[PDB]
């Protein structure tokens, strides 16, 4: 069976190139859940689910977005033209 | 197996927990070690004294400040619920273990039963 | 395939050094008095 | 002109040397090629002086014309 | 002890039965 | 759901022809599981289970997921400790700074100590092309850059080209997965690196009810 | 399985392997590791300078001198052969595909 190891490596290498690229992590999206019973607790899970911090992200995103809206109002017509002024380039870089 | 699947058992479990965001940890070691710990919630703050086994569990869990943890006073098991939102900016890529959660409300020590 | 038992000499063996080696054919030698003078100087 | 005392030490040193690079020396990678023909598929170092060769024809050329130890 | 010598008394009782900070953390 | 039709006719009339024509007309975006009646008689599980398995295979699900990946060639790796020795435990290793190079420029990243542990596990040195998934924190070692291909004239290294595009590229991934695929994933997960996990991996994947 | 076993697929793999008769090898400790090997063939005798993994592989194989050795550049596998009956027949590094 040692003589077949090179062929096995070749086939695995051929298949890995297509296998790795266009696959969706089912584990990442919680589609696999049979390992969760080993390292998680029911009341711990329900408490962590209750204490999610989506509001914090949304609030900070809105404070950033309103600051950016004020900055865009201050700047005016934004453009990606070649920069000939330090102020203009600095403002565009801050915007991006 | 089919017959037993058609009968259900509704069992009640009583759980006592303390959950909150650790504010400061100070550990002194020579003899056995001693230390004081402070845990706050959205409407409470308390300083606690830690035993040797509690300190050992804290060290083996590698808990840091700003983490929300849960301790079962019966067994002393320490579970890291997650990190605060304020520490999210500190990195560009995050590990699988890290979690961002809000600070628990109400009293530090709570009793809850689950069916 | 692979030798599970090896015999070694404590004088010659170390993990640091692995070494192995084999019109009259002979190695050339350089009569460069300049190069020899340089060698002795340096 | 360069030996002339009218060209000052600071002036000379600035003009020739300061325009030379002093901190960056290689930031692109290092590329070794055949010493005869610039090939890179295979390389080895000749036993006689350690310059780098790629093929049997290049080895014969290095031995006959090139090699600097003889 | 091997030269037929007794050990320390506190060490004897401990073997029969069997300050500074080291870690401080605070959120900035 | 659950509608059934029967293609009835004599031998050599076109039943299989009609079935394959239906499969072609439906397109490659619609599931189509061919079968023959004899294949249902398994020896590992009851024929009922095999019918249930095959029956679910023909319910396709199209799930999309956006993933952000950091890829490039490592230029710098400077681990830092905490500002105070009392800040942490033991090694007290803080964030690590990594420099990646791509066809469109370079970027200096600040990484968690867990990502540093992943780097140490993957045995990554300066010049190696790497690949970091911010979704999960998984680090993959693509190989060595083709720039350093001729650094040594005899060496066993999988030289790989410099990644194209930006260092940090965000892509939306769309895949079609069957319900039976999810069932198999739950039944026989591929996770785990324990010795027990490896021993189970070596075992044959016998069908179970 | 019986039906599929009778359908063959031929896939070509091009591997870079050096086949040579052998000449003395220096391996040195950290000054990670410095080492040189020389290979003789029918018309060349030239030194290769090794890297970490090649040095590790040759230490694991414990290749002697004066015998015959085949090393693959891509795979990294090392195949031992008997003493020179036989001899290298040309270039040190050949490009031959295996089917
Ligand atoms: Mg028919
Ligand atoms: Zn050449
Ligand atoms: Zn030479």
């Amino acid at each position: 069976a040692s003589d077949y190891k090179d062929v096995e490596r070749t086939l695995l290498k051929l298949f890995k190139k297509n296998n790795q690229v266009n696959r969706v992590d089912l584990d990442f999206l919680n589609l696999v859940f049979t390992l969760n019973d080993k390292d998680l607790t029911s009341y711990h899970a329900e408490e962590i689910s209750k204490l999610t911090c989506v509001k914090n992200f949304v609030e900070e995103v809105n404070k950033l977005r309103e600051t950016n809206k004020q900055l865009q109002e201050e700047f005016g017509e934004a453009s990606f033209l070649n920069f000939q002024d330090a102020n203009q380039y600095f403002k565009y870089s801050n915007k991006q | 197996q089919a017959f037993r699947k058609s009968i259900g058992i509704k069992i009640k479990e009583e759980t006592e927990l303390i959950e909150g965001e650790v504010v400061e940890i100070q550990i002194d070691r020579s003899g056995h070690k001693q230390g004081k710990l402070t845990i706050k919630t959205t409407d409470m703050e308390t300083i606690y004294e830690l035993g040797n086994k509690m300190i050992d569990g804290l060290t083996k869990e590698k808990v840091l400040a700003g983490d929300v943890i849960s301790i079962d006073k019966a067994s002393g098991k320490i579970t890291k619920l997650g990190r605060s939102f304020a520490r999210s900016r500190d990195y560009d890529a995050m590990g699988a273990d890290t979690r961002f959660v809000q600070c628990p409300e109400g009293e530090l020590q709570k009793r809850k039963t689950v069916v | 395939m692979k030798a599970l038992v090896e015999e070694i000499d404590k004088k010659t063996y170390n993990p640091d050094i692995y070494f192995t080696s084999l019109s009259r054919p002979v190695k050339r030698i350089n009569y460069s008095l300049a190069d020899l003078e340089a060698r002795l100087y340096t | 002109f360069l030996d002339s005392a009218l060209l000052n030490l600071m002036d000379k040193n600035v003009i020739y040397h300061n325009v030379y690079n002093k901190r960056y020396f290689k930031v692109l990678p290092l590329i070794t090629t055949c010493s005869i023909c610039g090939g890179y598929d295979s390389i080895s170092s000749c036993v006689n002086c350690g310059n780098k060769i790629c093929s049997v024809s290049c080895f014969k050329l290095h031995n006959e014309t090139r090699c600097r130890n003889r | 002890d091997f030269p037929n010598a007794p050990p320390n008394l506190k060490d004897f009782n401990t073997n029969l039965f069997g300050m500074k900070t080291v870690f401080h953390s605070i959120l900035p | 759901s659950g509608r059934a039709i029967l293609l009835a006719g004599g031998p050599s009339t076109g039943k299989t022809a009609l079935a394959l024509a239906i499969s072609q007309e439906l397109g490659p975006k619609v599931p189509f599981c061919p079968l023959v009646g004899s294949e249902l008689y398994s020896v590992e599980v009851k024929k009922t289970e095999t019918l249930m398995e095959n029956f679910r295979r023909a319910i396709g699900l199209r799930i999309k997921e956006t993933k952000e990946v950091y890829e490039g060639e490592v230029t710098e790796l400077t681990p830092e400790d905490a500002e105070n020795p009392l800040g942490g435990y033991g090694k007290t290793i803080s964030h690590v700074i990594v420099g990646l190079k791509s066809a469109k420029g370079t970027k200096t990243l600040r990484l968690d100590p867990t990502i540093y542990e992943s780097i140490q596990r993957e045995k990554v040195s300066i010049g190696d092309v790497i690949y970091i998934e911010a979704n999960t924190g998984a680090v993959k070692r693509v190989g060595r850059s083709d720039a350093y291909a001729t650094e040594f004239d005899l060496e066993t290294e999988e030289y790989v080209p410099l990644p194209k595009g930006e260092v940090h590229k965000k892509k939306e991934i769309v895949q079609d997965v069957t319900l039976h695929d999810l069932d198999v994933a739950n039944a026989r997960p591929q996770g785990g690196q324990d010795v027990i996990s490896m021993m189970g991996q070596l075992l044959k994947p016998k069908k179970t009810e | 399985q019986a039906f599929r076993k009778s359908i063959g697929i031929k896939i070509k793999e091009e591997t870079e392997l050096i086949e040579g008769e052998v000449v003395e090898i220096q391996i040195d400790r950290s000054i990670h590791k410095q080492g040189k090997l020389t290979i003789k063939t029918t018309d060349m005798e030239t030194i290769y300078e090794l890297g970490n993994k090649m040095i590790d592989g040759l230490t694991k194989e414990k290749v002697l001198a004066g015998d015959v050795i085949s090393i693959d550049k891509a795979s990294g596998k090392i195949t031992k052969l008997g003493r020179s009956v036989q001899c290298p027949e040309g270039e040190l590094q050949k490009r031959k595909t295996v089917v």
